[PDB]
């Protein structure tokens, strides 16, 4: 679980751009306010290498 | 000096360029910003100052993760003449820049 990848983002990534910011993704209408829930997901998901 | 960034609130990386008549200091890491100086960090650059009636023109652009800076100091309001600008630097910053501000004394 030491490796993570970005799953959710508002827009596409420009070439050679690093996006290290970590804010809860807004996939719905109500704001997440730092709480993961319905239509509110953590963007970084961990690889499950086995 | 100048500051560039998206939100400029220590949530995303923000370019900072400072002149002090001795050298140019350029960094990319993030901090909270409030106006001008008085009296986690990835890229650092130290160079020669961009300093010296006299008109100083600069061009900043962000192409493919490269921050390109061109400049020209000329002796002379913008006059009717024509003067080209020579490239100073092409830094590999690689950040998302949408807003900027200037830094006075
Ligand atoms: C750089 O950051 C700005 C600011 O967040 C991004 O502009 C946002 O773009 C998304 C989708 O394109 C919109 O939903 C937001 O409303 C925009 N925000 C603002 C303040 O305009 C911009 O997309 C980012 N650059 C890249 C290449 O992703
Ligand atoms: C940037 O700073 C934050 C908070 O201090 C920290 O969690 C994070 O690991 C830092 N980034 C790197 C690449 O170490």
């Amino acid at each position: 679980y030491n490796y993570l990848y970005r799953l959710f983002r508002k827009s596409n990534l420009k070439p050679f751009e690093r996006d290290i910011s970590t804010e809860i993704y807004q996939a719905g209408n109500k704001p997440c306010n730092g709480v993961a829930g319905f239509n509110c997901y953590f963007p970084l998901r961990s690889y499950g290498f086995r | 000096g100048w500051i560039f960034g998206t939100t400029l609130d220590s949530k995303t990386q923000s370019l900072l360029i400072v002149n002090n008549a001795t050298n140019v200091v350029i960094k990319v890491c993030e901090f909270q910003f409030c106006n001008d100086p008085f009296l986690n960090c990835t890229f650092e650059y130290v160079s020669q100052p961009f300093l010296m009636k006299n008109l100083r023109e600069f061009v900043f652009k962000n192409i493919d993760g490269y921050f390109k800076i061109y400049s020209k100091h000329t002796p002379i309001d913008l006059p009717q003449g024509f003067s080209a600008l020579e490239p100073l630097v092409d830094l590999p910053i690689g950040i998302n820049i949408t807003r900027f501000q200037t830094l006075l004394a």
